[PDB]
RNA sequence: CCUCCU
RNA sequence: CCGAAGGUGGGACAGAUGAUUGGGGUGAAGUCGUAACAAGGUAGCCGUAUCGGAAGGUGCGGCUGG
RNA sequence: CGCAUUAGCUAGUUGGUGAGGUAACGGCUCACCAAGGCGACGAUGCGUAGCCGACCUGAGAGGGUGAUCGGCCACACUGGGACUGAGACACGGCCCAGACUCCUACGGGAGGCAGCAGUAGGGAAUCUUCCGCAAUGGACGAAAGUCUGACGGAGCAACGCCGCGUGAGUGAUGAAGGUUUUCGGAUCGUAAAGCUCUGUUGUUAGGGAAGAACAAGUGCCGUUCGAAUAGGGCGGUACCUUGACGGUACCUAACCAGAAAGCCACGGCUAACUACGUGCCAGCAGCCGCGGUAAUACGUAGGUGGCAAGCGUUGUCCGGAAUUAUUGGGCGUAAAGGGCUCGCAGGCGGUUUCUUAAGUCUGAUGUGAAAGCCCCCGGCUCAACCGGGGAGGGUCAUUGGAAACUGGGGAACUUGAGUGCAGAAGAGGAGAGUGGAAUUCCACGUGUAGCGGUGAAAUGCGUAGAGAUGUGGAGGAACACCAGUGGCGAAGGCGACUCUCUGGUCUGUAACUGACGCUGAGGAGCGAAAGCGUGGGGAGCGAACAGGAUUAGAUACCCUGGUAGUCCACGCCGUAAACGAUGAGUGCUAAGUGUUAGGGGGUUUCCGCCCCUUAGUGCUGCAGCUAACGCAUUAAGCACUCCGCCUGGGGAGU
RNA sequence: UAAGGAACUCGGCAAAAUGACCCCGUAACUUCGGGAGAAGGGGUGCUCUGUUAGGGUGCAAGCCCGAGAGAGCCGCAGUGA
């Protein structure tokens, strides 16, 4: 572009999206209103409790929960670890990271906000899946 | 008025000479230049034009030449002024930049004492 | 005319 | 006199929600054909019109990226 | 600061004059006049936001943030108003209204946790209903002192940063002891086994901080006031007194290195592997990807590099990302040249000279607090920290220069750009008329059984005489040959002939003009084909539609018909692979060879040949460019100006 | 015609309400004309200033038309029917 250009029409910057828009929403009960906050989990109530198939090239049977969080936004979340961890209609927290096999899948619900397990006797980094070390 | 291209395409094919449409500032710079070693003489002739003489500039006389490699960029109509403090210089020396003072032109030290930096070249 | 999935 | 709040009125704007409805995305192994890629078995593609379950077909003009 | 998918806004609005008000200037308020003011340099509206010192990040340019700490601003349950005064139009006031809390024997009163603590609620989530004014600072008072949830302390919380550590050091059984197995092992490992040396700190008892300056009260002496020795105050000068933390930091000294190691990571990025159990299951996953019965990336079990009571996980920001590119990118084919003009604003502009001095440059002076980060950097034992002198800090003033360049004025010039004059070529455009060939239909003569069509057929048309052949008539549309990487046009486009009207280009000449130029958002215009409106026309062709075939089907291809349309006038539409997938202008940078329209010059009477040359139009090919393909004086080369456009694929040109 | 106000009724049938002039203001939608008197609001008497400003007529005197203001006055109510 010509300086001419430049002055007359800047440049532009790419609008850099979130990976997880639900964690930047609080909410008002007041207002009714969504508020721009910064959250790294949020709780939720699970709707449903069950299984999904994976993309090609996997299969599996992906435990989930859809849950509806305190911000009032309804998502998809992924029971994490071995053993039966999927729960039912209950309160939960929740955590940003996708499951790539699980399409809408955008967030792990948190094991340890609750009666938990995931994998026991975990070899080292003992505190990813509420895993509460013996002794 | 870019004598600038005139040399660089001219040196690219390593011509003997160029005949460049004379002005005072493209006169004044083609003295610069022939401060190194360009240049033998001109021939002025009765002025119909403003320029008709050229500046035939003549860095070739021999099949090679001694300086070779000349090398221009730094000349935007959108004007580039320096300041007598920060003049640069063109590869850490080696190179020349023809900064157009009220009274004065190229080193670094020929801007503090001379001052306008104006025009920026390399 | 078509040629299952990894 | 000015005057907050209040009342009345008709507009403006924004969000939520709504029987139903529209395409869109995604989804290991569904159905129908085979349009494109080879001259892809009628060279393809672009604009436009029209028709047809569906890809698409046909007209007119254009392009070669035949 | 964002949005033009916000373009008009304003009516005390804009200025005047007068009056009033105000600490104060002023449409600040009002009266009476006009008609202004603002806005593409973004008004107005909507959205978002306290601003700044700073902070995070980065080579820097930049980008993000503006908790804690300092300054300016604003607010004090919601909203309005004044009072008091030097000063609020009041943070723990009042007056009034509203929604909430309290009291009220109902008439009426009282209050505002965005003060410290605390509670509920919200939330992923953020403390003690603590002690003391001893210290520092306030308010009051002459002082003693009182009040001070300011403030100092302490409680809580790994939420950070960091301490100096949790020793040093002598010491090879390589024991014990581990999970593997080619039934053997090997490394931790001088570290421990066995110790044996020191007290940063602390494992338990004794010493004990500094922090405190004092203010005064008192005793004294020079000074100034003093009717004065009174009697005080103010300069030097004694004496005097008080600690929340707290019996807490720190020292000694034992019980004694005992109390003080951690978490995470080990495919590759990035230095770091094997058993077993699963068997596309269970599960894993930042990315690439692992698991379907031998998993170095999953479940478990045993095994190792960084930083050091934590580190994993999620969230936010900058970097890497020359990935919005000013620094510092692009657009022939990867995303990207507007279909093409005419042009308003804007941006940009040949040469000389003179003058100007806004820009440009430069000297000098003032400020840019403190803290923080940083230059010398010192002190506190170095530190996880505090002081001074600098520096940065400004598109900043003010003033004095310089004057090349950019800009302004004056005078010149002719190379750009036009004009004149003389030639040239052209399917450039608009209008009216005209011609020949062929198709079709109609009529008629001759003639008679097929014609037509396809891969093969059939539907069709034919004995109501087709097809063929001859003659004539009607009508519409398109213009064989010429015809050529030929011409003309801005592009779309333009092809029979003639006339009428009319645009541009090229060459030559330089008489004239004397930068009059280039580009050009928006705007206006033109713009293939199809389509649309009204009215015409309708031969041939032919979307649709029908029939015949084909085929599994055939809403296709093939055949036979055939409506709109194709044509004309006027109007609309505004798009195409509107392509050279290549914006316009200008200059510069090897050659060779065709061709179109000119010009000049050779010996020649021309023709013709040859040389040169301008403007097109092609091909080949240097240098250079390119991811490659290729481009290459008709650049995709080297430059400058201006415009348009691009920023992963989908979603969606929705 | 108390209070109520469509409960009436097949159905607001009938009745009630609205109603003039001046001023402010006026949406969807649209064939761009409209919609529109949309809707919704405000003013309205008398006196004085006052034979007002201004206008018609006229040589003048006069006669006629006549805003908009300001200050008042009265009533339950001013296009007082
Ligand atoms: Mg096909
Ligand atoms: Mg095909
Ligand atoms: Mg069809
Ligand atoms: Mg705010
Ligand atoms: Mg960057
Ligand atoms: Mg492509
Ligand atoms: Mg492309
Ligand atoms: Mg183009
Ligand atoms: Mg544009
Ligand atoms: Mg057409
Ligand atoms: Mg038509
Ligand atoms: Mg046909
Ligand atoms: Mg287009
Ligand atoms: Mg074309
Ligand atoms: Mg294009
Ligand atoms: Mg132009
Ligand atoms: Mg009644
Ligand atoms: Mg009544
Ligand atoms: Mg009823
Ligand atoms: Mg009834
Ligand atoms: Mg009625």
């Amino acid at each position: 572009p010509t300086i001419n250009q430049l002055i007359r029409k800047g440049r532009v910057s790419k609008v850099e999206n979130s990976k997880s828009p639900a964690l930047n929403k609080g909410y008002n009960s007041f207002k009714k209103e969504h508020t721009n906050v910064s959250s790294p989990q949020k709780r939720g109530v699970c709707t449903r409790v069950g299984t999904m198939t994976p993309k090609k090239p996997n299969s599996a049977l992906r435990k989930y929960a859809r849950v509806r969080l305190t911000n009032g936004i309804e998502v998809t979340a992924y029971i994490p670890g071995i053993g039966h961890n999927l729960q039912e209609h209950s309160v939960v927290l929740i955590r940003g990271g996708r499951v790539k096999d699980l399409p809408g899948v955008r967030y792990h619900i948190v094991r340890g906000a609750l009666d938990t397990a995931g994998v026991e006797n975990r070899a080292q980094g003992r505190s990813k899946y509420g895993t509460k070390k013996p002794k | 008025a870019d004598m600038l291209t005139r040399i660089r395409n001219a040196n690219m094919v390593r011509h003997e000479k160029l005949e460049i449409p004379a002005s005072k500032l493209k006169r004044e710079i083609a003295e610069i230049l022939k401060r190194e070693g360009f240049i033998r003489d001109v021939e002025f002739v009765e002025d119909s034009k403003q320029g008709i003489i050229r500046v035939f500039l003549k860095y070739g006389q021999n099949n090679e030449r001694v300086i070779t490699g000349l090398k221009r960029i730094s000349k935007p109509g959108l004007r580039v002024y320096a300041k007598s403090n920060e003049v640069p210089r063109v590869l850490n020396g080696l190179g020349i930049a023809i900064i157009s003072t009220s009274q004065g032109v190229l080193t670094d030290k020929e801007a503090r004492a001379k001052q306008a930096g104006g025009e920026v070249l390399a």
